[PDB]
C-alpha cells in the first residue's frame, strides 16, 4: 500500500486491533486514545476514551470520522459529540455506533484536532473496524463443515495466500487471535491437528457471507498456508488480507 | 484420506 516508515503514521497500532476490541490505539505527548468495543451481528460499539496527559486542558478537542467513498456504501458509523474540553489529567469518552452494510477493504480514518497551549494538534488514525468483527461464530460437527467446504464452484470465491509467520506459533495464543477474529475455533474437523479450522458467518445488512477457513501453519518455514472459501469473492480476499497480517 | 480435497 503506502511506502516509507510508518512510525508517526495513521496505523502504527492498527494491526493490534483486528482480533481484540480493548487497548491504547495512539498516544503522543498530550494524548492517549484508548478504545473498548463490542459487537453483535452486524452491529458493533466502539468506545474511544481521549486522555489529557497534561496539567494543562485541552480546548477545541474534535473527532472526526473519514471514509473513503467505496468504504461508505460499506460501513456506517454514528456517534455523539465528545466534549471539547478536557481537564489536564482529565479522561474522556466517546462511543461509536457501528452498521455493516456490505463487505468491505478500506478501514475509517479518526481525525483529531484540538489546542494545548495555544497550539493546533493535529492527529489521524486509521479505526480498528474491520470486517471480521461481525463474525457469528458457528459451531458446527466436522460432517456439517466439509459438507459447505465442497459445495464452492467459483475459482474466484477461494483465495489462497502463503506467507511468512511475524509472530510465534504459540497454540494458546494463536487459537485466541482466531477465536478473537471472530469466527468459531472448531476443534478436531481438519485431520492435521495443527491446522485451524474456522466457521462462520459475516454478518452484514445486505448479505450473509457463509466463511470456512483453513489456517495451514509451515512450522519449518514458519509460513502459513491462509485459504478462504466463503461465498463471495471479496469477502475471501479481504477476510484473507486481514487474518494473514496477524500471524 | 484428507477431506480437503
Amino acid at each position: 500500500g503506502s511506502p516509507g516508515i510508518r512510525l508517526g503514521s495513521s496505523e502504527d497500532n492498527f494491526a493490534r486491533f483486528v482480533c481484540k476490541n480493548n487497548g491504547v490505539l495512539f498516544e503522543n505527548q498530550l494524548l492517549q486514545i484508548g478504545l473498548k468495543s463490542e459487537f453483535r451481528q452486524n452491529l458493533g460499539r466502539m468506545f474511544i476514551f481521549y486522555g489529557n496527559k497534561t496539567s494543562t486542558q485541552f480546548l477545541n478537542f474534535t473527532p472526526t470520522l473519514i471514509c473513503a467513498d467505496d468504504l461508505q456504501t460499506n460501513l456506517n458509523l454514528q456517534t455523539k459529540p465528545v466534549d471539547p474540553t478536557v481537564d489536564g489529567g482529565a479522561q474522556v469518552q466517546q462511543v461509536v455506533n457501528i452498521e455493516c452494510i456490505s463487505d468491505f477493504t478500506e478501514a475509517p480514518v479518526l481525525n483529531i484536532q484540538f489546542r494545548y497551549g495555544g497550539t493546533f494538534q493535529n492527529v489521524s488514525v486509521k479505526l480498528p473496524i474491520t470486517l471480521n468483527k461481525f463474525f457469528q461464530p458457528t459451531e458446527m460437527a466436522s460432517q456439517d463443515f466439509f459438507q459447505r467446504w465442497k459445495q464452492l464452484s467459483n475459482p474466484q470465491q477461494e483465495v489462497q495466500n502463503i506467507f511468512k509467520a511475524k509472530h510465534p506459533m504459540d497454540t494458546e495464543i494463536t487459537k485466541a487471535k482466531i477465536i478473537g477474529f471472530g469466527s468459531a475455533l472448531l476443534e478436531e474437523v481438519d485431520p492435521n491437528p495443527a491446522n485451524f479450522v474456522g466457521a462462520g458467518i459475516i454478518h452484514t445488512k445486505t448479505t450473509q457471507i457463509g466463511c470456512l477457513l483453513r489456517l495451514e501453519p509451515n512450522l519449518q518455514a514458519q509460513m502459513y498456508r491462509l485459504t478462504l472459501r466463503t461465498s463471495k469473492d471479496t469477502v475471501s480476499q479481504r477476510l484473507c488480507e486481514l487474518l494473514s497480517e496477524q500471524f | 484420506s484428507d477431506p480437503f480435497k
